[PDB]
């Protein structure tokens, strides 16, 4: 919070959820 | 006894069916004309001027993906029955940039542009995702040696009049948004392009996600 | 030279109509007293659909109730002893106008998917089941109305108005003439004649068996989304997207009085008469409905229960109550 | 220009046409209104119960 504040803002984290989302495309989704 | 026994009856399937129910989404394929509608429909459905409806069967939950575009009349006064869609599948052809169109001599670029604009814009659709799909990728690689875009279009002043780059059309599009706008899903396909069923589900997940964390508050 | 001569006759025939307004709507009720503040509270609130209501029409005996919804079936009604008799499932579920056919017989429906279909309440056997299909529309349909039990008028996306036929499913008569899509459409009780709205503003008379356009009336602004008809057959009330309200009579072919309040903004999407006429049904975006005393555009009803939307309203025959429905999956009466 | 000649002959048949005053169109409405004015259940309320939503 206060040492790296770089890290404070929310495309941060909007880039780590999307990663899980895509990533979790990998389960095969018809087949 | 009739009254009693029938409406019982009657509310009972009502309440199985609206339980059943419970599991569905839908999906609208405004699509520009010319766009290959039928042809990106056949690659999905083969494996993985009415309203038409085709039911896809994913994971666990029924798609419903719904052709629009083949209406010929006024959008405003019906597209009020489509407010709980969660994401517009939007589709553009790369090629229409030196397709000129002469039935008005204005290319088919501004008439997409506008059409996009007019769609975007629209004060209802606030709560949904908006996917970009760029199909005929193949014709913008090829024949650009002989169709540059520095006279048909006013913002390519790149290298020279080779090596297409389709970046400058995606931002063309983008930039035709309001500030703070959500994440706008593109990913060029092609003829036989396989990869776009799982491009799908990755956005329908992703805009759900950001949905629900928006609404248990987490953020 | 054509546009010139339709634009002088255009002005030879305002200036006729003009001189011939003997007097206005400020010659007649000058001094009548106000109807009184009439309010009217829900007796029975119907429940069960999940989805948006855009119809509800009434059948012969003032009694059944027919409702369509986005999602959903058909449900008929029992209004005095809230009894679902019937549920008919639907192929498309992109409904925007039902009918009931004064028989007491058979149902009809329709949507974006272009096609109208009639059911048959009969139970010869089973239950419910789909007898025919009536196809050969461009646009989708708006509105639909039964003649009698043979017979059928539908009003289509494009500027066509359709009688269609039961016997074999083949269109006798096509009406053309307007510039925008028809919206709405009611039947004159005389048998004879309809009226319907477009999104050009301007609503036009038709007939039944000459097939020709017989007057118009040009003095309108934005768009016309509903229409009914006055008891007595001289004339009809036009709803608009203006917050505005008008009444055309086909005898004088004018403008008798333009319906406003103090400060409205919201259109209006339905309008129906009560019995003798001296009171006007509305419904408004806000779920505002109001009453409008016709005799001298006074506010007689402010009724407002609804989840701030309101699309279809009706009047029973008999007069006794109305039913109202919404964009919330509820139905409710008020008598 | 056949569909301006079509217009042109529908607004020449549509000009021939009888017209009342609206004096008379007014008179007629608030003669039905007064023939009707309390036989109407939103006007005049149902006497006693009879209605039938009473409960």
């Amino acid at each position: 919070i206060l040492f790296k504040p770089s890290r404070n803002t929310i495309e941060e984290v909007r880039c780590s959820t999307a990663a899980h989302a895509f990533k979790v495309a990998a389960r095969a989704t018809l087949r | 006894k009739a009254a009693v026994e029938r409406s019982k009856m009657i509310d009972r399937n009502l309440r199985r069916d609206k339980r059943d129910a419970r599991r569905e989404l839908k999906l609208l394929l405004l699509g520009t004309g010319e766009s290959g509608k039928s042809t990106f429909i056949k690659q999905m459905r083969i494996i993985h001027t009415g309203i038409i409806e085709y039911p896809f069967d994913l994971q666990s939950v029924i798609f419903r993906m719904v052709d629009v575009g083949g209406q010929r009349s006024e959008r405003r006064k019906w597209i009020h029955c489509f407010e709980n869609v969660t994401s517009i599948m939007f589709l553009v052809a790369l090629s229409e940039y030196d397709q000129v169109l002469v039935e008005d001599n204005e290319n088919r670029m501004e008439e997409s542009k506008a059409l996009f604009r007019t769609i975007i814009t629209y004060p209802w659709f606030q709560n949904s995702s908006v996917i970009l799909f760029l199909n005929k990728k193949d014709l913008l690689e090829e024949k650009i040696m002989y169709s540059h875009l520095v006279d048909y279009f006013p913002e390519y002043d790149g290298p020279q009049r080779a090596q297409a780059a389709r970046e400058f059309i995606l931002k063309m599009f983008v930039d035709l948004n309001p500030d703070s706008d959500k994440i706008i899903y593109s990913h060029f396909t092609c003829a036989t392009d396989t990869e776009n069923i799982r491009f799908v589900f990755a956005a329908v997940k992703d805009t759900i996600l950001q949905l629900n964390l928006k609404e248990y508050n987490l953020v | 030279q054509l546009r010139q001569e339709a634009e002088q006759l255009k002005n030879q025939i305002r200036d006729a109509r003009k001189a011939c307004a003997d007097a206005t709507l400020s010659q007649i009720t000058n001094n009548i007293d106000p109807v009184g503040r009439i309010q009217m509270r829900t007796r029975r609130t119907l429940r069960g659909h999940l989805a948006k209501i855009y119809a509800m029409h009434w059948g012969t005996d003032s009694r059944l109730l027919v409702s369509a919804s986005q999602d959903g079936k058909l449900i008929i009604w029992d209004s005095y002893t809230t009894n679902k008799v019937h549920a008919i499932p639907l192929r498309s579920s992109w409904v925007m106008t039902c009918a009931y056919a004064p028989s007491g017989n058979y149902v009809a429906c329709g949507g974006l998917d272009n096609i109208c279909s009639i059911y048959n309440l009969k139970t010869r056997e089973g239950n419910v089941r789909v007898s025919r299909e009536l196809a050969g529309h461009t646009g989708y349909l708006s509105c639909c109305r039964f003649l009698d039990d043979n017979q059928i008028v539908t009003s289509s996306g494009d500027t066509t108005c359709a009688l269609w036929d039961i016997e074999t499913g083949q269109q006798t008569t096509t009406f053309t003439g307007h510039t925008g899509d028809v919206m709405s459409l009611s039947l004159a009780p005389d048998t004879r004649l309809f009226v319907s709205g477009a999104c050009d503003a301007s609503a036009k008379l038709w007939d039944v068996r000459e097939g020709m356009c017989r007057q118009t009336f040009t003095g309108h602004e934005s768009d016309i989304n509903a229409i009914c008809f006055f008891p007595n057959g001289n004339a009809f009330a036009t709803g608009s997207d203006d917050a505005t309200c008008r009444l055309f009579d086909l005898r004088a072919d004018q403008e008798l009085m333009t319906y406003s309040h103090d400060n409205i903004i919201c259109g209006i999407t339905s309008v129906s008469f009560s019995k003798s006429g001296r009171l006007l049904l509305a419904g408004y975006d806000d779920f505002n409905c109001n009453v409008w005393d016709a005799l001298k555009a006074d506010r007689a009803g402010v009724l407002a229960g609804h989840d701030n939307r309101v699309s279809c309203l009706g009047v029973t025959d008999d007069g006794m109550a109305v039913a109202t429905g919404s964009w919330d999956s509820f139905l409710k009466i008020w008598n | 220009i056949a569909q301006a000649r079509k217009l042109v002959e529908q607004l020449k048949m549509e000009a021939n046409i009888d017209r009342i005053k609206v004096s008379k169109a007014a008179a007629d409405l608030m003669a039905y209104c007064e023939a009707h004015a309390k036989e109407d259940p939103l006007l005049t309320p149902v006497p006693a119960s009879e209605n039938p939503f009473r409960e």
